RNA sequence: UUCGGAGAUACUCGAGUGGCGAACGGGUGAGUAACACGUGGGUGAUCUGCCCUGCACUUCGGGAUAAGCCUGGGAAACUGGGUCUAAUACCGGAUAGGACCACGGGAUGCAUGUCUUGUGGUGGAAAGCGCUUUAGCGGUGUGGGAUGAGCCCGCGGCCUAUCAGCUUGUUGGUGGGGUGACGGCCUACCAAGGCGACGACGGGUAGCCGGCCUGAGAGGGUGUCCGGCCACACUGGGACUGAGAUACGGCCCAGACUCCUACGGGAGGCAGCAGUGGGGAAUAUUGCACAAUGGGCGCAAGCCUGAUGCAGCGACGCCGCGUG
RNA sequence: GCUCGUAGGUGGUUUGUCGCGUUGUUCGUGAAAUCUCACGGCUUAACUGUGAGCGUGCGGGCGAUACGGGCAGACUAGAGU
C-alpha cells in the first residue's frame, strides 16, 4: 500500500498544527482578559504581540491569511473601543 | 496546468485527432476549453493544421503542450515563432 | 443472399417478363403455379406490392437493401420516383449490363462479384457499388482475353447503349457523363406504386 | 526594464436585477416585503398566464408603508431569506 | 586478499528521512423532488498547488530525530528504552507594503462601497544541490494572466387534497463569535413574525441532461452505449493532512459479517480489471501491450498506468458479400 | 335543483404617455458527439472526418407603437339611480 508513511507524516504535522493553534489561542485569551480589565497599559503591547503571533502562524501555514486578518482587525478594533 | 494535447475521435482503427486546450486533470476525451487544430497520421507523410493564432494566444498565456503536440508545433514553426527561432515554417 | 432460383417463375407470378435474351421467353402461359390459372381477386395492395417486386427482382436487391434505398430516394431533394430509379439505376453492375458487357443480369453481378472491374485503378467486388457521374469504369487489365469476356468483345451492336453512360474501343471502358434518368430509360414499371406502397 | 506592478486588466462592472412592487408588510424591524407580478405565456395552451411572488428586501431606514409601490435591486444574502435592497419608493399609497 | 573474506572513497542501490503525487483517472446509481440538474445571470461576498509573466530578494544562527547499533515487552499484529547521524526535515532571529489600526487625498457607484494613492503606528519569508565546464536544476515575498472551484439568484422539467395548517433559530434586528467568503452558519438579548389553495406540511416514486424510440407535427415514452454534472464506496458518525477530500484500494469510533489467536488480543471490505458462488428468462476471458494518446514523479534517459490501445467469446445488433 | 357572492378569468367608445407583453435588428451564449444537407476516406455500405444548418431558448444594446397592459384624462351607447 505504501501510503504508511503519509499516515505517519500527517500525524506529525497534526500535533504541530495542533500546537501552534493552541499557542495562538492562549494569546488571544490573555489579551481579551487584559482588554476586560481595560488598563489599555498592556494591552497596548499585548496586541502587538498577539498580532505577531498570528502573523508567524499565517506565514508558517498552520492558518490562513484571511484569518489572521480577521482576527488581527477584531483584536485591533476591540482594542479601540477600549 | 494546461495542456495542448491530442483526442483520440476517429474509429477502431484509424485514429483522427483533435488538438485540443485542455486541463491536464481531465480525461483524455473529456470537454475541451478549446479546440485549435487537428492531426491525421494516416495521409501522405500525415494532415496537420492548427489555428496559428488560437495556438500563439495559449502559448503566450501558458499552457504546456504535450510532447506530440510539440512535434507539431515544431514542423508547423508555430512553437518556433512564439520562442523567437529562425525557422517559422518547416512542413 | 442472393434469390438464386427460377427466374420464369418470379417472371410468371409477375406477369411480366424481366429478362429477355436467348431465354425470353418460355413459350407458355402464365400460371406461375398449380392453381395458376384462377382467375384472382385483384387488391389495391396487390398492385402495389407486385410492383415492387418487380423492381427488386429487375437488379437483384434485397428488401432489406431497397428499404434504405427507399429512404434515400424519399430524403432526396426533387421527386421520389425517378430518384429511387436513379439510384437503383447507378449501381455497378446495372452499368455493366447497360454497357452492353453482359447477356442478362445475373451475370454481370457475377461479373462484378469476382472482381473484373477497376474503377479509378481500384479493385471493386461489390454489385451495390453506386456509380458517379465522372467515373470511369476499366477492366482488370489482367483479366481480359477471357472467353466470357471476348464473347462480349464482338456482339457490342444489338443491345443500345444508353445516353449517360459510354463505351470506347477494344480496350472495353466506360465512362459516365452524367447520372441517369432511367424514367426516360427503360422503365419496366411504374415508379409511382413503390412510394404508395411504402406508405402502408 | 512594467517596472512596478501590471494595472489590471479593464472589465464591465455586472448589472444587477431591479424590478418594481407593491409593499405587502412592513412589521419587520428594518425588512420590507414586496409583492412582484409577472406574466409569461403558458408552455402549451399559449395564454399568459400573471403570477405573483414575495421577496424580502432590506430597509437600513425603515420607511415604508402598504401600498408604496418601490423599486429593488438584488443584492448579495444580506440575511437568510433576504436579497433584495429597497432603491426608492416611487409614487408612495394614496 | 580470504584463497572465501576484506576496502563507501567508488557508478549503483534494498530499507529509511524528505519533496511531489496519491482529491485525477476507473466503478456504480443505493440515496436525493433538492439550486441535484438544464439554461441565463451575480460574486463590491470568495479561494486557486503546479503553469505564464512583471518587480524585489535569496541574510544569520540553533536543537533534535528517522535510519544504524545495543536492548525490553508481545503468539502475532506491533511496540518501549539507551546511544548515534544528516538534510531543500524542524525551530528562533535581521531586513522585506498588498496583514492590521487611525487620519487624509484622487477616481469612479449599485446601498453596503470598490480601486489607487499619502502620513503615523504595528507586523509578516527563503534553500540549497549539481556540473566531461555558457552540464543545469532550484528557493521566498509580492502585481498581473490562465485554469479550476466555492457560494447566491431568475426561469424550466413527476404522481397525490381519501395529505389543510405548518413553523420558535422558526422570521427579522443589534453586539459578539465563526468562515476562503455573504449569511441564524453559531451565540446572548430584543421584536412577533415567516410559509400556505399560484398547494405550505405530508405520502409515493425517481439520479438530472446532451440525447434515444415513436410521431406529419404538436405531443408521448425513455435516460441503456457515448459525453457533461451530481451522489456514494460493508452500514452510521467524525475529523486530520493538504492548493484541493463522498479521501473506492487512507485514519478514528460504533455495528453486522468473515478469518487468525497462545484467549490477552488482532486482520479485512471487487459498486477497479479479470473471475467465483447466488438470484435470475437472461448478459463475456482469472487474454496481450505500454507500440499510439492521456496521466504521475524525475534535468533527462527513464519507471508506473487492468486508463487506454487491441485481442477472445455471444447472429446480441446494424451493414456488406456468398451458397454459382 | 336554484341563486348570491370571495379569489380568479374576461372586458364599451376616445386622447396622451410608458414601452412590461408583442415585434425588428445586432452582440454573447445555446460544449463535443448524435440529427439534417454537401462533400471528403475506408473496394461499397454501416462507420468515420470536414463545412453549413439546427440548437424554437436566455441575457445586453439599439429601433416600432397597431393590438394587449400600466399610468393620467374624457364620453354615454352597457350597468345602476
Ligand atoms: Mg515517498
Ligand atoms: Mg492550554
Ligand atoms: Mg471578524
Ligand atoms: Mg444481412
Ligand atoms: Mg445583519
Ligand atoms: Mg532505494
Ligand atoms: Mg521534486
Ligand atoms: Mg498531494
Ligand atoms: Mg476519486
Ligand atoms: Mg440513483
Ligand atoms: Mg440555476
Ligand atoms: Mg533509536
Ligand atoms: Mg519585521
Ligand atoms: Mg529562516
Ligand atoms: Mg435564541
Ligand atoms: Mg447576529
Ligand atoms: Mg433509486
Ligand atoms: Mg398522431
Ligand atoms: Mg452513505
Ligand atoms: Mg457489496
Ligand atoms: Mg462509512
Ligand atoms: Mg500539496
Ligand atoms: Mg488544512
Ligand atoms: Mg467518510
Ligand atoms: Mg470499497
Ligand atoms: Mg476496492
Ligand atoms: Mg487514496
Ligand atoms: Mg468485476
Ligand atoms: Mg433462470
Ligand atoms: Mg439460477
Ligand atoms: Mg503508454
Ligand atoms: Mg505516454
Ligand atoms: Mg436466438
Ligand atoms: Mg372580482
Ligand atoms: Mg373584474
Ligand atoms: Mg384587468
Ligand atoms: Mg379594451
Ligand atoms: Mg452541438
Ligand atoms: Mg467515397
Ligand atoms: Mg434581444
Ligand atoms: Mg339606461
Amino acid at each position: 500500500k505504501s501510503q504508511q508513511k503519509r499516515n505517519r507524516t500527517n500525524e506529525r504535522a497534526r500535533l504541530r498544527n495542533k500546537a501552534v493553534k493552541s499557542s495562538l489561542r492562549t494569546a488571544v485569551r490573555a489579551f481579551r482578559e487584559a482588554a476586560h480589565a481595560g488598563d489599555k497599559a498592556k494591552a497596548a503591547e499585548l496586541l502587538a504581540s498577539t498580532n505577531r503571533k498570528l502573523d508567524k502562524a499565517a506565514s508558517k501555514g498552520v492558518i490562513h491569511k484571511n484569518q489572521a486578518a480577521n482576527k488581527k482587525s477584531a483584536l485591533a478594533q476591540a482594542l479601540n473601543k477600549l | 496546468a494546461v495542456k495542448i494535447k491530442l483526442t483520440r475521435l476517429g474509429k477502431i482503427r484509424n485514429p483522427q485527432y483533435r488538438v485540443a486546450v485542455a486541463d491536464a486533470r481531465t480525461r483524455r476525451d473529456g470537454r475541451a476549453i478549446e479546440v485549435i487544430g487537428r492531426y491525421h497520421p494516416k495521409e501522405e507523410p500525415s494532415l496537420i493544421e492548427i489555428n496559428s493564432e488560437r495556438a500563439q494566444y495559449w502559448l503566450s498565456v501558458g499552457a504546456q503542450p504535450t510532447e506530440p503536440v510539440l512535434k507539431l508545433l515544431k514542423i508547423t514553426g508555430d512553437w518556433q515563432k512564439f520562442k523567437g527561432l529562425p525557422g517559422a515554417q518547416g512542413r | 443472399a442472393r434469390y438464386t432460383g427460377p427466374v420464369t417463375r418470379k417472371s410468371r407470378r409477375l406477369r411480366t417478363d424481366l429478362v429477355g435474351g436467348d431465354q425470353a421467353f418460355e413459350k407458355r402461359p402464365y400460371p406461375p403455379g398449380q392453381h395458376g390459372r384462377a382467375r384472382i381477386k385483384e387488391s389495391e395492395y396487390l398492385l402495389q406490392l407486385q410492383e415492387k417486386q418487380k423492381a427488386r427482382f429487375t437488379y437483384g436487391v434485397m428488401e432489406k437493401q431497397f428499404r434504405r434505398y427507399y429512404e434515400e430516394a424519399v430524403r432526396q431533394p426533387g421527386k421520389t420516383g425517378e430518384e429511387l430509379l436513379k439510384i437503383l439505376e447507378s449501381r455497378l453492375d446495372n452499368v455493366i449490363y447497360r454497357a452492353g458487357l453482359a447477356r442478362t443480369r445475373r451475370m454481370a453481378r457475377q461479373l462484378v462479384s469476382h472482381g473484373h472491374f477497376n474503377v479509378n485503378g481500384v479493385h471493386v467486388n461489390v454489385p451495390s457499388y453506386r456509380v458517379s457521374q465522372y467515373d470511369i469504369v476499366d477492366v482488370r487489365d489482367k483479366s481480359l482475353n477471357t472467353v466470357p469476356f471476348q464473347i462480349a468483345r464482338e456482339t457490342a451492336g444489338e443491345r443500345p447503349i444508353p445516353s449517360w453512360l459510354q463505351v470506347v474501343g477494344e480496350r472495353q471502358r466506360v465512362l459516365i457523363h452524367q447520372l441517369p434518368e432511367r424514367a426516360q430509360i427503360d422503365v419496366p414499371l411504374t415508379e409511382q406504386l413503390i412510394v404508395e406502397y411504402y406508405s402502408k | 526594464k512594467g517596472p512596478k506592478h501590471t494595472p489590471r486588466t479593464p472589465k464591465p462592472r455586472g448589472r444587477r436585477k431591479t424590478r418594481i412592487g407593491y409593499v405587502v408588510s412592513d412589521k419587520m424591524q428594518k425588512t420590507i416585503v414586496v409583492e412582484l407580478e409577472d406574466r409569461m405565456r403558458h408552455p402549451l395552451y399559449g395564454k399568459i398566464i400573471r403570477t405573483t411572488k414575495k421577496v424580502k428586501a432590506h430597509d437600513e431606514d425603515s420607511v415604508a408603508g402598504i401600498g408604496d409601490r418601490v423599486s429593488l435591486m438584488e443584492t448579495r444574502p444580506l440575511s437568510a431569506t433576504k436579497r433584495w435592497r429597497l432603491v426608492e419608493i416611487l409614487e408612495k399609497a394614496k
